[PDB]
């Protein structure tokens, strides 16, 4: 049987299902014809076969799917680790782990714990340590700190001798020469009398401890080469090419730098993804955090869950919080967020507006005393009254 | 306490708010402003941040 | 067609109802069982007059 | 005749709907009277309704328990601001010109704003900031657009009044007072079309109307009288008011047709506001609270519905349900897996009500023959027309002979009825489920072992609840939706979450061992033992030295198995892959191998089951286990749930049957190491501590290079718990290999039937490095844990690594640091409980809205669409194979055998 | 030269004409406020050329169907 036959047996009969079925379907069949030399009848019984099995495994109207997600979310996390680790690894970044992060997640803050940013490499430099290392430099954020072997802080005299090891300014690709070079063209009001693989400094004649101690720590921690809010950056090869995994967030801007693949490039923060890609691109990372969140432990949870409750947090082009900042507590059931609150004039802005309760929740049918909208709440029955 | 910039404080239950500490030892009778750094020790840098 | 288990719940429950009620028997039944297993095999054997309606 | 409910929509009441909505207009402050009688034209008329026993409602003519009360209404003298909405008439009159009274902006704004509210309607926080954004641009502006009149700046003073700060021709600013119905004359003029725009709709909400001209009673039930211990008639806050509010309306009224001066009119009209701001809100912003005749806050209608136990909040609660009963719970295999036993004296207790008919008369009449002592006895008997008797034994021997159709019999519980079965905390779906009853002795609610996972219960003294629905209805939902058997695939991953626990497998893989036979007896009683139907046993494999004929375990388990079965799959014993790949090879090649040739190359840790007949591998976790159960999900998934459920309780009762007189144990004995291995484990140590020394004098010398994430000694501390971890690793591989397979401790780790790899390693070879937080231990003296080790000292023996197993007993210093750390375990465990719940909460509360629609769409509550065909592709979590939409694999090779075969 | 599409978390987007977009509204027996929205400064808006009140038509890579149609209307 010619692979077109069973193609178009495929698209005739089983026109339902969906394309990654046909597709899985076809490529096995292929396989499996190859292999066994089957014949036109055992492919249409097969075809029929996943028909029916796909028709059966439909879901049915009324299903209450909402609480089925939430419960199948909540239950898990009890049996979840709940942080209090410190998983101090070498050639990894520490982040939040577990019931933190996906309460994080599930609540949309602003800014995550401990940001974190995957960057991967175009051709060029995908396939080498040292152009991954090259593109590092480019992305380090490297700080003088990092930089120096050691730090010696004398106040009694006023001054401030750092020493520089040379392994890691040959690691950062900058020499002593041009890094002081950056540090008086930035700052301006500073006198640098360099020597040897020390830095010298003094505080434009200054007279109190505290500020020679402000001024020291000004320049420590000042950035000399990175882009803004980037620590540590922990070049790793996964498969076959060089990834660049790296602390901080600074989406946008990584996504210009020269070697950057900006295709594959992601980072923690939805928010920024947000920003940046848009609204569909934000929904997608929520979905694949909480999927990553959930195998780290072991545990194991069906995606349409988390897809069901990462489209009702993105429903309105801005991501909001699942809870009663932004979603719950702007219920338009007025008797189901009635008893939610404390106040009372939310019933008076209801009735200014005429706004009109449909009952279509579960809150309000049942402090009303009626049948919940769901399950067999929803069917309606007749009869034809002659009866043997 | 000592804020940020590095001006000491006083909290007395009573007081609604923090006072400056060389305000709290002058109420003290201690007025000096030699004796109140001798009060506190003799190292130089403390010296001077007083 | 087919049912889907809300439907056929809520047939089963309306069907026992009107046998409780005193509603007659469409098939024989084994003596002294409750109205609910009455209702259970008039399902079973396809007897139904009740059918639903849907949108 | 009975409608549902379908919608509420809110407004504002108009005068002319409160005029005649309510009956009787009050005008007199009469109280109930001195002989408690309704004075005419008091606050409690009798057309108000009747509280009070002994008279007939003058409207609705009903007794007091079956009037529902009656509406009546005040004629205010004056115009009132509603308290409510003050800020809504203070941003509407900031929005509308003096003199025209529209909306003070351009018809191309008008537009454009009409087009973006008819947008976002739906979204309410949207919709308030649009309307806030149009408040701000109205007022900024001066002069109107369509008159071009001055607009002179309004001031609000809290609670509800209003200041027109007016320039002279002098041009000083001074404060004019709005009077009340100087705003309804301002907001009269206001066009329906500008409504919505100002935040309104034209046919519910009139702004007209928020003053108040006419204030509607509540009826007498709505504020009732409770009266109080010494038989005075302790009223009602309500009443109070009114009173107070009916006595100053008269007085207002009198003092105005009397022609009195402007300031004593002003005087009453802000007192009858002040009372009417306290009557509707006794805790309004800016207003005094009205004290009762004790001195305290009154209670008033905004304080009766923002109370957590009031109507909102309030009815919503957990309390005592009828029908209910909750007792410790103990096990038993011997019972189905959707049947509960129940003891005899709550079955006496916990009656269902059962109508009686043609089919069942017999049975009811001698169920009320019994009494309500005797078990299949009888507590209650409905006639038709609807009283309720107790059987008891005087009139025993009647109501059975004058019992016939259209009674109602209350009798015990029997054998079938259904019964619901519940276990706090309830946290997922399978919490609750539907048993049938089956009443046996004692006093506790026996429980099949294979539905312990989804209850997540233990007999060690766990409580249960059971409810027994009433109405057929209930009954029906129950039996249909709620069984046992329905709720076998979890909802959350696709798989089985009920199936053999501990006994279940250990016993399945003892019978199923390679090289285990058994006598002609002990095959006949065991399957007698699982309920099997058989009659004539197979024919023997292989014959005992003396003549006996023996049955090797496979044919005996492959006896339960359906007759077209075929699955094949590698379970968690395979520890040489080389066996596996040519018995794949085999398989692959042929599809349907001659199960002689399959003989020759079995291996236990290869499961192939080939037409109901099991050839090769033995019984673990992967067969029915909790997840991952591959025969028990064929099994559901091909031959129905009736079938499944026939599998479990057979498949249950034999491996029970089989360890039970196969004998399974384990001594002290079973971690007993040979010299061998305790001499490899203490050189593994002895290395590791030497190499933790090395890393030490590294440190203190200088020698060390900190990598950015961490300082040196951060990463002194990493590189110290990477060899430690690694080090009790390697004891634990050494354990593993010199402890062999017939240990049952190790049977019963490597089955997954109970225990891990590391519950060994630890009670064995070695416990390990403890922690607090994922840090070495630290937090005790200045520079050293405990008191016995010299300051300053980083060693790994003297930061919490332990060097004795179980077994071999915990020095003093070991066994303080294995309390830090049994401490911190207690702690995480006792707060992840409420973080959990907490999260579950906010999760349930902002999805229990979302249904399948009958399209196939899922929308919220208030109707925007949410996902189109739930999932992106329509297919239940729980039919899901595991996760997949269809396991076309499964399919393409089941057909194929079916049909070739 | 980047632009957002080439990306793997941001699926295809389409602008709907006018026919096309009141047989969908038909389909689902809906209004033009009861769909999801998307902001009118949503960088895959501004990539196109969408206005507000117009329906975005967003093709998803679905883990479990392969291809997923979507529907945004644009808002301020
Ligand atoms: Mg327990
Ligand atoms: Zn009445
Ligand atoms: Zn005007």
């Amino acid at each position: 049987v010619s692979l077109s036959t069973i193609k178009s047996l495929i698209e005739k009969k089983g026109a339902n299902l969906p394309e990654n079925v046909k597709s899985e379907l076809y490529e096995k069949l292929k396989k499996y014809n190859e292999k066994y030399k089957l014949t036109k009848a055992e492919i249409e019984a097969i075809i029929d076969d996943v028909v029916k099995e796909y028709e059966r495994a439909l879901v049915e109207p009324g299903e209450p799917v909402g609480t089925v997600a939430a419960q199948s979310i909540g239950e898990p996390s009890t049996q979840m680790t709940l942080n209090t680790f410190h998983y101090a690894g070498v050639a990894e970044i520490n982040v939040t782990l577990g019931l933190p992060r996906i309460i994080e997640i599930v609540d949309a803050r602003k800014n995550p714990s401990t940001p974190m940013m995957t960057v991967y490499l175009d051709e060029e430099h995908r396939y080498d340590r040292a152009k991954a290392e090259e593109v590092a430099r480019r992305i380090e954020g490297t700080t003088l700190e990092n930089l120096a072997r050691s730090t010696t802080l004398d106040l009694i005299n006023f001054e401030f001798i750092v020493e520089i090891d040379p392994e890691r300014l040959e690691r950062s690709g900058l020499t002593m020469e041009k890094v002081v070079k950056k540090l008086e063209s930035s700052f301006k009001s500073a006198e640098f009398e360099v020597d040897g693989y020390t830095l010298i400094v003094r505080p434009k004649k200054a007279d109190k401890i505290s500020d020679l101690r402000r001024f020291a720590e000004k320049i420590k921690k000042h950035r000399l080469k990175g882009l803004s809010g980037v620590g540590k950056t922990i070049v790793r090869k996964e498969g076959d090419e060089y990834v660049i995994y790296t602390e901080g967030s600074n989406f946008k801007q990584v996504l210009k730098v020269p070697g950057v693949d900006p295709t594959r490039t992601r980072t923690n923060n939805i928010h920024e993804i947000a920003e940046v890609l848009g609204i569909e691109a934000a929904r997608n990372a929520i979905i694949d955090e909480i999927v990553s969140t959930m195998q780290e432990q072991g545990l194991e949870v069906d995606i349409r869950h988390i897809m069901l409750v990462a489209d009702m947090m993105t429903l309105d082009g801005i991501v909001r919080p699942i809870g009663r900042h932004g979603v719950v507590g702007e219920k338009s059931s007025v008797l189901a967020r009635a008893a939610f609150e404390i106040t009372v004039q939310h019933l008076f802005e209801a009735a200014e507006k005429g706004e009109v309760d449909n009952l279509n929740g579960v809150i309000e049918n049942v402090l009303i005393g009626q049948p919940v909208p769901v399950g067999t709440g929803m069917v309606k029955l007749t009869m034809k009254l002659p009866l043997r | 306490e000592r804020r940020k910039d590095g001006i000491l404080y006083v909290d007395i239950p009573n007081v609604p708010k923090p006072v400056k500490f060389v305000y709290v030892m002058r109420a003290l009778g201690l007025e000096r402003d030699k004796d109140i750094v001798e009060a506190v020790g003799n190292d130089p840098e403390v010296q001077q941040i007083m | 067609f087919k049912y889907t288990r809300f439907e056929k719940a809520r047939i089963i429950g309306a069907r026992a109802l009107q046998i409780s009620m005193g509603a007659p028997v469409l098939i024989d039944v084994p003596p002294g069982i409750t109205p609910l297993e009455a209702a259970i095999l008039e399902f079973e054997k396809g007897v139904i007059p009740i059918t639903v309606i849907r949108p | 005749m009975k409608k549902v409910i379908g919608s509420i929509e809110f407004g504002i009441l108009s005068p002319q709907e409160i005029r005649k909505m309510s009956a009787v207009e009050v005008t007199v402050p009469d109280t109930y009277d001195d002989d408690g009688y309704p004075i005419e034209g008091g606050v409690m008329d009798k057309r108000m309704g009747v509280i009070d026993p002994g008279l007939r409602c003058e409207t609705c003519g009903g007794r007091a328990g079956e009037c529902p009360g009656h509406f009546g209404h005040i004629e205010l003298a004056r115009p009132v601001i509603h308290v409510g909405f003050a800020k809504t008439i203070y941003r509407i009159l900031e929005s509308t010109c003096r003199e025209c009274g529209r909306i003070k902006l351009t018809d191309e704004e008008i537009e454009e704003y009409m087009k973006k509210i008819e947008l976002a309607r739906n979204r309410r926080s949207e919709f308030n900031e649009i309307i806030k954004e149009i408040h701000k641009k109205a007022k900024e502006r001066m002069v109107c657009p369509h008159c071009g009149a001055p607009q002179y700046p309004i001031k609000f003073e809290k609670p509800t009044i209003y200041w027109e700060i007016r320039k002279d021709e002098q041009g000083n600013e001074y404060r004019h007072r709005l009077m009340p119905t100087e705003v309804r004359d301002w907001l009269e003029k206001i066009p329906d079309k500008d409504l919505p725009l100002l935040g309104l709709d034209p046919e519910k909400s009139r702004p007209e109307w928020m003053v108040l001209t006419v204030l509607p009673v509540p009826p007498v039930t709505a504020r009732p009288s409770i009266t109080l211990e010494t038989g005075i008639r302790a009223e009602d806050d309500l009443t109070h008011k009114l009173v107070d509010i009916i006595r100053i309306n008269n007085r207002l009224k009198q003092n105005i047709e009397a022609g009195a001066p402007q300031l004593i009119i002003e005087d009453l009209w802000d007192l009858l506001q002040y009372h009417v701001t306290t009557y509707i809100n006794n805790e309004a912003p800016g207003v005094p609270p009205a004290k009762h005749k004790s001195g305290r806050p009154l209670k008033t209608l905004a304080q009766r519905l923002k109370g957590k136990e009031g109507r909102f909040r309030g009815n919503l609660s957990g309390k005592r349900v009828n029908f209910s009963a909750r007792t410790v719970i103990s096990p038993d295999p011997m019972i189905s897996i959707n049947e509960v036993g129940v003891p005899v004296e709550v079955a006496m207790e916990l009656t269902v009500p059962e109508k009686v008919t043609e089919f069942n008369i017999e049975r009811l009449r001698k169920m009320v023959l019994n009494g309500p002592d005797k078990y299949p006895g009888a507590n209650y008997v409905i006639d038709p027309e609807g009283r309720r008797r107790r059987i008891m034994d005087s009139n025993k021997e009647t109501l059975a002979n004058q019992l016939d159709i259209g009674w109602t019999v209350e009798r015990h519980l029997m054998d079938g009825d259904i019964v619901l079965f519940n276990r706090q905390p309830s946290l997922h779906r399978m919490s609750i489920m539907a048993h049938r009853v089956r009443v046996m002795p004692y006093r506790t609610f026996r429980l099949n072992l294979a539905v312990c996972p989804p209850y997540n219960a233990d007999f060690d003294g766990d409580e249960m609840n059971l409810h027994v629905p009433q109405t057929e209805e209930a009954q029906a939902e129950a039996r249909i939706l709620m069984e046992v058997q329905n709720h076998i695939i979890s909802p959350r991953y696709g798989g089985p979450i009920i199936g053999g626990i501990q006994d279940h497998i250990s016993g399945g893989y003892l019978l199923t061992r390679e090289g285990a036979y058994f006598t002609r007896d002990e095959v006949e009683q065991m399957l007698m033992f699982a309920g099997v139907d058989i009659t004539e046993l197979p024919e023997p494999d292989k014959y005992d030295e003396n003549g006996n004929p023996l049955w090797s375990g496979k044919t005996i388990f492959s006896l339960l198995l359906p007759e077209d079965l075929t699955v094949w799959y590698r379970n968690k014993l395979c520890d040489e892959p080389e066996r596996c790949e040519a018995l794949e090879k085999l398989i692959e090649e042929k599809l349907m191998p001659d199960p002689e040739e399959v003989r020759k190359l079995a291996y236990d840790g290869f499961v192939y089951i080939q037409n109901g007949k099991l050839l090769s591998g033995a019984i673990d976790k992967k067969a029915y286990g909790r997840e991952d159960g591959i025969i028990l999900d064929l099994i559901v998934r091909e031959y129905g749930v009736e079938r499944a459920r026939q599998f479990l309780d057979q498949v249950t009762k034999l491996t029970i049957w089989v360890i039970t007189h196969k004998g399974f144990t384990t001594g002290i004995d079973d971690e007993d190491l040979p010299e061998e291995a305790r001499d490899r484990i203490r050189e593994i140590i002895r290395e590791a501590e030497e190499r933790v020394n090395k890393l030490i004098e590294a440190y203190k010398r200088g020698e060390l290079e900190p990598l950015p994430g961490k300082s040196l000694e951060d990463t002194l501390e990493s590189l110290i718990m990477a060899v430690l971890a690694e080090a009790r690793d390697n004891a634990g591989a050494v354990a593993e290999k010199y402890l062999g397979m017939d240990n049952h401790t190790v049977i019963m780790a490597k089955t997954g039937a109970r225990g891990k790899i590391l519950n060994i390693t630890q009670m064995a070879a070695l416990l390990g490095q403890q922690s607090i937080r994922g840090k070495r231990l630290y937090r005790g003296f200045r520079g050293r844990v405990l008191s016995h080790f010299k300051p300053g000292d980083l060693g790994a023996r003297a930061k919490g690594f332990v060097v004795n197993s179980y077994k071999s007993g915990l020095t003093p210093q070991e066994y303080f640091f294995h309390a830090m750390g049994g401490r911190e375990g207690l702690v995480d465990t006792a707060v992840r409980t409420a973080q959990s719940g907490y999260m579950q909460r906010r999760l349930i509360n902002a999805l229990q809205d979302l249904k399948v629609e009958y399209d196939g769409t899922v929308r919220s509550p208030e109707g925007i669409i949410v996902q189109f065909k739930y999932g992106e592709d329509g297919v239940d979590p729980m039919k899901s194979w595991r996760g997949k939409t269809v396991d076309v694999d499964r399919i393409i090779v089941r057909t194929l055998l079916k049909m070739r075969g | 030269e980047f632009s957002i599409f080439d990306h793997v978390l941001v699926p295809e987007h389409r602008v709907l004409s006018e026919e096309e977009k009141k047989a969908l509204l038909e389909k689902y027996k809906i209004t033009l406020a009861q769909l999801p929205q998307i902001k009118a400064s949503d960088p895959a808006v501004k990539a196109l050329g969408a206005k507000p009140g117009d329906v975005i038509e967003i093709k998803r890579k679905s883990p479990t169907a392969g291809v997923y149609y979507y529907y945004r209307v644009v808002v301020e």
